[PDB]
């Protein structure tokens, strides 16, 4: 279960 | 006022980065006080949401950001990560294709995608993808250690060295950072990381859980002082996502139904539906009780019934590996809670008081590596339900068709009755092996492996042939039935050599690195006629391997390469190798097991860490010390003795053969007696009123 990447909006 | 929640939004996003999740959360639904069509806090609120496990209220607010801002690429990809965890893969894929529609150059999205192609086996897909979040975003953490280990699954060592040290660096970035490590804790084993930085990204993703239980607002639990209440018995809980066709059961599905209903009260409970396999029938009949837990998604119902149930020792079978809810030892709903079997390495995490191990494979100079307390077992912790499984396979007989132990084989149930019908059957003494001489029912069963028939008939007796099981009973094909014809195979089935030396390994290829497959080269240059076999486990890694080994100077035909094949077929068929040379990187451990059952014996070479030691533990407990190198030069000199001493190595192949049967190592009824033991030592120690400690007498 290969993790993924949240983007974080500015 | 979108600019004062612009502040509380980019305050809230530090606030994230610090790990402060509560304080982002607040903050983040503040900025939608000031400004509830900000889209972007919608999303990000989402995101610590679904680090919560509030899943469906995160979706709740991607949904909404999406509706405020149809192009928002942002909360597609994100709202891609939550379905994805959901386990709605088209759904995710949908996401994440439309972000990357909306933005081209969105490397997130890229590598989120790349996650995607991955965990489907397609590793090229899941390169290029992962590849172009790099090109797009060159300081990407997730996505350069996720791309090194779909290379290393693949056997691509494209600048090896530096890449290591990348991952290294990038480890250490984010320990000293505070942040969560990109390198997953399974994976850790298999690079050039320290101890101290490996028990550190186990720590880290313990923790995670911390995150997931916190909001549930639990209190801790009162447990049991005393067997009181259970009439004396010791209520062991055993949890895990692997009870059905999976390793895990393939090892231990025995143990349940063994343990004393005098001392002991099983209780399983299963993270994952029933697959309708025998192995989950097994123990769901077996077990004292069976607990679906499958059926209770909330860890804080579900940490209640195990709780409720009055365990005693709950025992955590995945660690961090796929279907784990380790969120239900982080409540702590037993007082005793031990790793065992499923996971190799620390948990690093502070729900976990022991990790059942043994002395050859924890030995207590390394008590540093771990978090947890060491606890040994007697002999070795590893154990496999082999002899339950494969009972065709503990005799065995050839044909002489020039006296070879490995070229033709037959094994079978009734395979004593078969040879009593035939008037010229002789035995080699070793138990021995019966030889069936180059007659005209040598030629019949020869014949059918040639023309690649599936079965025939002889004196009443039904010959199959080995290749085409899934044909004749696909139950006995997976292990769930014990075979009842008896079986032929051939080192011709497999295109191996009949006049040469075989190695095997049989491991999953990211298993190999560089200096492991120099050794072997090593080995097969010095001797001149031999092959090495290995699986395309997966058939991409092929190619790769054969560069390198070509590079190296082997011809292509020193490396011979099978499919994988049904678990029954592959442990039969090691029993046409004549050595196996152990991965030292990342041992055979389900795999050592498997090999070690057909007979055939196993060179391996220690190292530190747990995943590297397990083989040279199941040959101490085989009583076989011989094959165990201490060092590089010692593991090819072992190598290549055992391949141009043939006295040697029929010897150490019959020792092997008599004490996979005579020593402790697949015997279940004395491995749960030892288990037990230890159990009852856990329990005393913590009945008197210890925390847990080192048992390793
Ligand atoms: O040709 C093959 C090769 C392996 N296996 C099985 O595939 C699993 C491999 O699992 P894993 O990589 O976790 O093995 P381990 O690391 O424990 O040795 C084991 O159950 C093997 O018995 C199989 O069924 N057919």
């Amino acid at each position: 279960e290969t993790g993924t990447t949240n983007t974080a909006t500015t | 006022c979108p600019t004062h929640a612009d502040s509380l939004n980019n305050l809230a996003n530090i606030k994230r980065e610090q790990g402060n999740i509560e304080e982002a959360v607040r903050l983040y639904r503040k900025a939608l006080e000031v400004f509830p069509e900000f889209a972007a806090a919608h999303s990000n609120l989402a995101s610590v949401l679904q680090q919560q496990g509030k899943l469906q209220e995160a979706l709740m607010h991607y949904k909404e950001a999406i509706r405020i801002s149809p192009t928002f690429a942002d909360a597609y990809s994100n709202m891609g990560n939550t379905l994805k965890e959901m386990q709605d893969v088209q759904g995710a894929l949908q996401c994440y294709t439309r972000a990357i529609q909306i933005n081209p150059a969105f490397a997130d999205a890229h590598s989120n995608l790349a996650s995607i192609h991955k965990d489907s086996g397609n590793i090229p897909e899941a390169i290029a993808s992962y590849r172009t979040a790099l090109k797009l975003k060159p300081d990407f953490p997730d996505a350069y250690c996720n791309l090194a280990h779909c290379l290393q699954i693949v056997c691509d060592w494209t600048d090896y060295d530096e890449r290591m040290k990348k991952l290294v660096s990038i480890v250490a970035d984010q320990l000293e950072k505070n942040r969560l490590p990109s390198v997953h804790p399974h994976h850790s084993m298999l690079y050039p990381l320290s101890h101290g930085f490996r028990k550190a990204i186990a720590e880290r993703h313990g923790n995670l859980c911390l995150d997931k239980i916190n909001v549930l607002h639990k209190p801790p639990y009162e447990h049991p002082k005393d067997l009181k209440l259970s009439d004396g018995r010791l209520r062991v809980g055993y949890v895990s996502s692997d009870f059905g066709n999976h390793p895990t059961s393939h090892l231990m599905q025995s143990i349940p139904g063994m343990h004393n209903p005098d001392k002991f009260e099983v209780f399983c409970y299963a993270l994952s539906p029933d697959d309708g396999t025998n192995f989950r029938v097994k123990v769901m009949a077996e077990a004292n009780h069976f607990i679906d837990l499958s059926q209770i998604p909330c860890n804080g119902k579900a940490a209640d019934r195990i709780h409720q149930d009055g365990i005693h020792i709950l025992v955590n079978m995945n660690g961090y590996t796929k279907g784990a809810r380790n969120e239900l030892f982080a409540l702590r709903p037993a007082p005793i809670q031990a790793m065992w079997l499923g996971y190799p390495g620390t948990s690093g995490a502070l729900f976990m008081d022991y990790i059942i191990t043994d002395q050859e494979t924890s030995p207590a100079e390394v008590a540093e590596q771990y978090s947890e307390k060491l606890a040994y077992m007697p002999h070795t912790f590893f154990i496999g339900d082999h002899a339950n499984m494969f009972p065709h396979l503990k005799k065995k007989a050839v044909i002489d068709f020039k006296i070879y132990d490995n070229r033709i084989v037959l094994n079978g149930i009734d395979l004593k009755a078969f040879l009593d019908s035939l008037p010229d059957v002789k035995i080699v003494k070793m138990l021995n092996m019966p030889v069936i001489p180059m007659n005209t029912i040598a030629e019949a069963v020869i014949e059918m492996i040639n023309r690649g028939q599936i079965q025939i008939t002889i004196n009443g007796f039904s010959i199959s042939n080995g290749l085409a099981t899934t044909q004749i009973n696909n139950k006995a094909a997976t292990g769930e039935e014990v075979p009842r014809t008896i079986i032929v195979t051939t080192r011709s089935q497999y295109g191996l050599p009949e006049d040469a030396i075989v190695y095997c390994n049989f491991n999953q290829l990211y298993k190999i690195d560089p200096s492991t497959l120099q050794m072997w080269a090593n080995i097969l240059k010095r001797v001149p006629n031999s092959v090495l076999w290995l699986l395309r486990f997966p058939a991409v890694g092929e190619p790769n391997i054969q560069q390198y080994a070509q590079n190296m100077g082997l011809p292509q035909n020193r490396i011979i390469f099978s499919p994988v094949a049904p678990k029954e077929e592959h442990v039969r068929r090691g029993q046409l190798a004549d050595v196996c040379l152990d991965t030292p990187l990342c041992n055979g451990h389900t795999t050592g097991m498997d090999v070690l059952w057909a007979g055939t014996p196993m060179v391996t070479m220690p190292g530190e860490t747990l995943a590297s030691r397990v083989a040279a533990s199941q040959l101490t407990c085989l009583g076989c010390l011989e094959l165990i190198a201490k060092n590089r030069q010692e593991y090819e000199d072992i190598a290549v003795k055992l391949g141009t001493d043939l006295e040697y190595l029929k010897k150490v192949r019959g020792k092997v053969w008599k004490q996979r049967i005579s020593s402790p190592l697949f015997n279940t009824k004395q491995y749960t007696m030892e288990l037990e033991r230890l159990y009852l030592q856990m329990w005393e120690h913590y009945a008197a009123g210890n925390k847990p400690d080192h048992m390793i007498k």
